[PDB]
């Protein structure tokens, strides 16, 4: 049996525009553990996005944060888009500073 | 406060594409201190947090034998279990242990932790006692008899009481400027209007550590259990933790409802309102 | 510190 994995899209800090952060994406309750994670800036791929050793919680589900440096914008749009062989395509998340 | 250590051992075959990959990783608490991969290009126990980093090679070279070792026993047990349950050779499996000990407020052990799992599902576990074994289905029952067989507990057991307790209490005395540090949550209430008659209410909680924490909203003084949307307790970057919640009230309700957040960084819980 | 394992003696599962 498989567990598809949750996503949120969120900033390190407090969004500010024109100030750089880092915006995460954070994948948890899923399995087995490979997983593919894109972060994307106006829809294309970021590159040397870094993540974090994976680990896993209490009832075995895998988690991992994957990560960048970005400076928001007004209107700049920023997602994450995540593969995993519980999902027929892949699922994308846009960035939401209010969430 | 209390305090734990785990170790989380992760051993996944991959038939075509290798041998299996190990990677173990060391937590004291919330904070990650050391990781290993057998798929490094050159695996060797590498330190995660500051505190670590003054053990010396004595220290580094011990982790990666045993680290080393681990990484050919798990290879033998992914053979072993997919015997157990008749598998083919063709699907790629997953071992997973996560083994450690608390210590209460005063340092003293409070309990020890060794469970597994395969596939995701408990497979065989440590009691409490340090002593017995609980087996989930007869698969781990082979298991149990081969540990049972090879005085297996008492190993884990002299571990768990002893090792694994001396070396929390260094670590925690090493890094305690954090590890023994709790950061309260950072709180605000933000509003959204979702139509002319509903609007949302959001509670914030950014800042904090260790991660657990308590985030509620209460409608005339009682919990909206249901009605609350919760979101997992998210890791920052930067060792805090994030977590909202939110409720979607009538428009011109929004003052009976108080979000609540309890944190071991906050002497007094907290209790806040949106404030326009 | 993890548990140790003394080459050879490991029992597997």
């Amino acid at each position: 049996i498989q567990r598809t994995p949750k996503i949120q899209v969120y900033s390190r800090h407090p969004a500010e525009n024109g100030k750089s952060n880092f915006l995460n994406c954070y994948v948890s309750g899923f399995h087995p553990s490979d997983i593919e994670v894109d972060l994307l800036k106006n829809g294309e791929r970021i590159e040397k996005v870094e993540h974090s050793d994976l680990s896993f919680s209490k009832d075995w589900s895998f988690y991992l944060l994957y990560y960048t440096e970005f400076t928001p914008t007004e209107k700049d749009e920023y997602a994450c888009r995540v593969n995993h062989v519980t999902l027929s395509q892949p699922k994308i998340v846009k960035w939401d500073r209010d969430m | 406060g209390s305090h734990s250590m785990r170790y989380f051992y992760t051993a996944m075959s991959r038939p075509g594409r290798g041998e299996p990959r190990f990677i173990a990783v060391g937590y004291v608490d919330d904070t990650q201190f050391v990781r290993f991969d057998s798929d490094a290009a050159s695996p060797r126990t590498e330190p995660r947090a500051p505190w670590i980093e003054q053990e010396g090679p004595e220290y580094w070279d011990r982790n990666t034998q045993i680290f080393k070792t681990n990484t050919q026993t798990y290879r033998e047990s992914l053979r072993n279990l997919r015997g157990y349950y008749n598998q083919s050779e063709a699907g790629s499996h997953i071992i997973q242990r996560m083994y450690g000990c608390d210590l209460g407020p005063d340092g003293r052990l409070l309990r020890g932790h060794d469970q597994s799992a395969y596939d995701g599902k408990d497979y065989i576990a440590l009691n409490e006692d340090l002593s017995s074994w609980t087996a989930a289905d007869t698969a781990a029952q082979i298991t149990q008899r081969k540990w049972e067989a090879a005085r297996v507990a008492e190993q884990r057991r002299a571990y768990l009481e002893g090792l694994c307790v001396e070396w929390l209490r260094r670590y925690l005395e090493n890094g305690k400027e954090t590890l023994q540090r709790a950061d309260p949550p950072k709180t605000h209430v933000t509003h959204h209007p979702v139509s002319d008659h509903e609007a949302t209410l959001r509670c914030w909680a950014l800042g904090f550590y260790p991660a657990e924490i308590t985030l509620t909203w209460q409608r005339d003084g009682e919990d909206q259990t249901q009605d609350t949307e919760l979101v997992e307790t998210r890791p920052a970057g930067d060792r805090t933790f994030q977590k909202w919640a939110a409720v979607v009230v009538p428009s011109g309700e929004e003052q009976r409802y108080t979000c609540h957040v309890q944190h071991e960084g906050l002497p007094k819980p907290l209790t806040l309102r949106w404030e326009p | 510190l993890p548990e140790p394992a003394p080459q050879g003696q490991l029992t597997a599962y």
